[PDB]
C-alpha cells in the first residue's frame, strides 16, 4: 500500500512508542525516523489506508502521555509523486 | 396453560363435552413492487408474504449494506413534457379572405414566418 | 375411531383450508366434501375422538377468515348406526 | 408442483377470466373449475410455491372487476395427502 | 376462431336473448350455455377476436335490460392452453 | 413536389399517429422522422403545397390529443436550397 | 395483419409490462422497443384490428401504475405504406 | 428461473446500488443494466418467482434512499416469447 | 433450496412446535436444531423463497405463545457461500 | 400414537417428576428427556391424542410447584415426517 | 488480510444475520462461528482492515435487531500469533 | 480494487471536479465517466476498502459546490460478481 | 499547460459564446466541446493557470445571460493522470 | 488528513 501516517513527537522516546505501537496494531511498515531538529522527531509508515489510519490511531494514543509528547498524527493516502522523493523509502 | 390444538377456534366449535372486497381499493394503493408483487389482493394461505416478526432480507437489511450520501442538486428538467408548459408568444390569427380552408377551430398550423395557417 | 368431525364452509375455497389443516393437525380421515347447495360445503372428518376434537379445532381456525368463512364446525363422537348411511364413506 | 393456489368466484366469467389470468402469469396447472353451488365457482391451480402465489395474485387482479366478482384467493403450499383425494386431478 | 366470448346474466331468458344477439352480430359460434348455480348462466362464444367483440358487445347491450340483467360480458382475444379443458366445446 | 411540412409532437406514439394521418390525406411522402432529444420527435413530409397543407393539417388534427401530443405542425411551400441539407431525403 | 398497437410509457418497465400483457392477451406481435428520448419508450405490436385492439387495451391497463407509467395506447387499424418505412419490423 | 424483475430508478447509482442489492439477497442473475433517456436507468433480473420477489424488494428498499432515487419496481413471473426479444441476455 | 428460515424460541418445546408448524406449512427442510446455550434453541429451514417465506411465518406464529417464546424469526434467500460452512445440513 | 406431549421445566426434578406423572396417568409412552441448556429440560411423551392430552395436563400440574417449575406444556397431534428427525425416539 | 473483525450476538440467528451481512458487504472472509455459552455467539471474519471495518459495520447493524441482538462489534487490525492459535482458522 | 466508489452529479462540470477531487485523495483508478442521460454523468473509481472511502468522501465535497450539483455518492465495498459485468473495466 | 478550465451552459449557443470569449481572451486553447446530455454543454479550454482563470472568466461572463445560461465555470490547474483519460483531448 | 479532517 501507498498510504502514509507520519507521526511527530517531541523527543525520540515517544515516537519509538508511537512506531511499535503503530506497527504492532496494524499492518504497516515503517519507513523512517527522522530527527527534523529541535526535539521533533518524526515517525512515519506506510500501508494501505485502513491499516495507516489504525496505526496512525493508535499511535498517538500511545504517545500522547509519553515524553514530552505527541506534535501530530497525520495521514496522507495518497502521496503526490513528487512527494516521494522527500519521503524515506526504508528506515536507514 | 397446556397448548397446542386445544387452544385453537375457542367458540366456534359446538357438538363439544362442554358445548353439551379482497383487493383494496387501486386508487387507495400503490404497490411497491408491481406485477406479480403486488400486495393490494389478499391472498390468504401460505403465501410468499412477511409478518412483524421476520426481519430478513428487505428492509434495512437490503439498505444499510451499502454507504451512501445524498447531494442536494439543481434539477431543470429539459424535455417535451417539461417544456408543454412553456411560455410561448401570442399564436398567429389570419385576417385572410377568400376560400382557403380557412379553419380557425383547429390545432395551429403555421405557415412560414409563423403565420397561421 | 367413530368421531366424526364436520366442517362447513361458505364456498369451497375455505372448505378446502378447512380440510387442509384438520387433515394435518391430526390423524383423521377426510371422508366427505359434500356440495350442500346454496353455497354450503361441508367437509368430514373421522377418526378417534381426541383426534376429530382437534382437527376440527384447526380446522375452523383456519377456514374463519378464508372467503365466505365458516357456517360450522361439529363433532360428534359416536354416530348412530343410522346416521351412518347418511354419511360418506370415502371421498369422492 | 404441490402447491394449491385457488380462486373462488361469484359466476363463471370471473372464474375463467382467472384461471386464464394465472395460466398466463406463471406455470401452473389448471387442475379443475368447480361450481359450489350458489353461484361459486373455484378455479384451482397446482404449481410450485412461487409460481402459485404469482399466478393467485395475478388471477386476483383481473377477476375483481369482472362480474359480481372474487370471493378468496388462496394458496396451500403443501398439500395434505388426504386433501388430494377431494381436489380435482385434472380439469374436465 | 380461437377467442372467447362469454356473457353471464342473472336467469336465462336474459342468457338466450345474448346468445342470440351475439350470433347474430357476427359469425361467432356458440359453444356453451351454463347453468352455474344460484341463477347465473354464462353462455359463451368463439370465433375470431373482431367477431367475438361485435358479438360480445352486441350482446350485452341486448340482455341488459332483459330480466335480471347482466353480470358480466368478457372477451377473452387468446385463450391459453390450459384454460380450454374448463371451456365448452359444444352446446347441449 | 418541393414543399416540407413537419409535425414535431411530444413523445413518438402522437408522431406515428401523425404520419399516419398525413401520408393518409394527401399524396406526400414520408422523408423523415427524428428524435430531436428530450421526447420532441419531428415527422416530416415532402409533396406539392396544397397535398403538403392538407396532409398537415390532417396530421395534426389527429395527433393532439394522441399521448402528449402536437407541439408544432408546420408547412413551407419553398424551401431554400441551404436548408434542403439539414432535411432528411428518404426515412431510414 | 397490419394493424400497429402503440403503447408509449414513461421509463423501460411500464412498457415492458405492457409488451408482455399485449402479447400475452391477443395474436400480436411485437416488433418494437424504441427509446423516444426524455424516458418515453415507445413498444410496437402488430396484428389483426381485433387482436391490436385487445392487445392494446390490456397493455394500456397494465402498465398504468407500473412506475412513471402509461403516455399513450393508441391502435392504427391499417398503416400506409410510407409509415411503414418508419416502423421497426422486427426488435433490436 | 425465467421470472423477471426490473427495477427502474433516475440515475445510475441508484441502479447499480439496486443490482447489487437484489443479486446479494437472492438467487437472480443480472441481465441487464439499460440507459432508457432522461435519466431513467433499469436494471433487470431474472430468477425463480419466490427469488425474484425477493430480491426486487430488496433492491428497492436499497435503491430508495440512494440518489435520486425508485422511479419502478415490477415482477413477471412468465415473460412471453415476444418480450424476451426485447430484454437483455446477459450484462454488457 | 436457498433459502433459510431460522427461528430461535427460549426451550426445545416453543422450537418444536415452530419446526413442525413451519414443515407442515410450505415444502422446505429442517436442516437443523440447535441448542445454542443459555437454552436459545435454533431451528433451521432450507427450501425454496416463497416456502421458505410462509414456513417461517407459521412458525412464528405457532411458538410465540408456546412455553417461553420466539426469540427471532429470520430469512435470507441466498446466504453468501462462506455462511453455508457455519450452517448446518441434515437435522440434529 | 402419533402425537407428541411436551414438557419444559426449568431444572430436572420438576421434569422427571412430569415424566413420572404423564406416564402414569395415561397411555403415553416416554420418547425422551433432553437438557435443552440454561436449565431448561423437555420431557417428550407420544401416543394418541385423548392419552396425551390427559398425560400432559397431568405432568404439568405435577411438576408446576416442584422445583422451579413448569416453562411449557404443549401438545401436537400429528408430527410431521420432517419433525420426527429432530425428536428423540427412545428414553436415555 | 490479517485484520480480525468479531460481532457476538445474543444467539445463533442475530450471528447468522450478521456473518451474512458481513461477508455481502466487503472482502472479509468468514473463519468461524463459535457458540460461547450462556447464549453469546461470535461470529469471525477475517480480511484486509478497510474490509473488514466496512464488513462490521454492516454487520453490526444487521443484527442489532434480530432476535436478542448485538453484544459487541470489534475489529483487531493485527492480529498476534498466539491469539492465531486460539482462533478458529476455518469455519466449520 | 475491489470496491467501487461513485458519483453521480449533474453535468460534466462538477463530475470531474469529483474525479479529480477522488483521484487525488486517496489510490484509486476512475474506471468510468458514464453519461447516464438526463445530464447526469456518473464517475466511477475502484480501489481497496479504504481508498474508496476517502476518494469518495473527498468527490462529494468538491462537487457539491461546482455546477448543479452532487446527485449521490455510493461505496459499495465488494460488490457482487455479477453486478462486475454492468460496471465499467476502464474509462472510455 | 495542463490547466483546464470547463464552462458548462445550458444549450449550444451559451457554450459556443464562451469559447468564443474564452479563446480570445487568453491563450487557452479548446480541446473540447461535449454534449452531456439534458441539454447541458460543456466547453473545455487548457492551457496555464493564469490563462485558464482569465479565460474562464471571460467566458461565463460572456455566456451568462445567452440563451438559458451558464450553469457552471471551473477552473481546475493540474488534472490528475487518471482524469485526463475522461477528458477530450482535440475538440472534435 | 483523515476523511474526517479533511517532573
Amino acid at each position: 500500500g501507498i498510504a502514509l501516517g507520519m507521526i511527530e513527537t517531541r523527543g525520540l522516546v515517544p515516537a519509538i512508542e508511537a512506531a511499535d505501537a503503530m506497527t504492532k496494531a496494524a499492518e504497516v511498515r515503517l519507513v523512517g525516523r527522522q530527527f527534523v531538529g529541535g526535539g521533533y522527531v518524526t515517525v512515519l509508515v506506510r500501508g494501505e489506508t485502513g491499516a495507516v489510519n489504525a496505526a496512525v490511531r493508535a499511535g498517538a494514543d500511545a504517545c500522547e502521555r509519553v515524553g514530552d509528547g505527541l506534535v501530530a498524527a497525520h495521514i496522507i493516502a495518497r502521496v503526490h509523486s513528487e512527494v516521494e522523493n522527500i519521503l524515506p523509502k526504508a528506515p536507514q | 396453560r397446556i397448548t397446542g390444538p386445544g387452544m385453537l377456534a375457542t367458540g366456534l366449535i359446538t357438538g363439544t363435552p362442554e358445548f353439551r372486497l379482497v383487493c383494496a381499493p387501486r386508487s387507495d394503493q400503490m404497490d411497491r413492487v408491481s406485477g406479480e408483487g403486488k400486495e393490494r389482493c389478499h391472498i390468504t394461505g401460505d403465501d410468499w408474504s412477511v409478518n412483524k416478526h421476520i426481519t430478513g432480507t428487505a428492509g434495512q437489511w437490503a439498505s444499510g449494506r451499502n454507504p451512501s450520501m445524498r447531494g442536494n442538486a439543481r434539477v431543470v428538467e429539459t424535455s417535451a413534457f417539461a417544456n408543454r408548459n412553456v411560455p410561448k408568444p401570442e399564436k398567429p390569427g389570419s385576417k385572410i379572405t377568400g376560400s382557403s380552408g380557412n379553419d380557425t377551430q383547429g390545432s395551429l398550423i403555421t405557415y412560414s414566418g409563423g403565420a397561421r395557417g
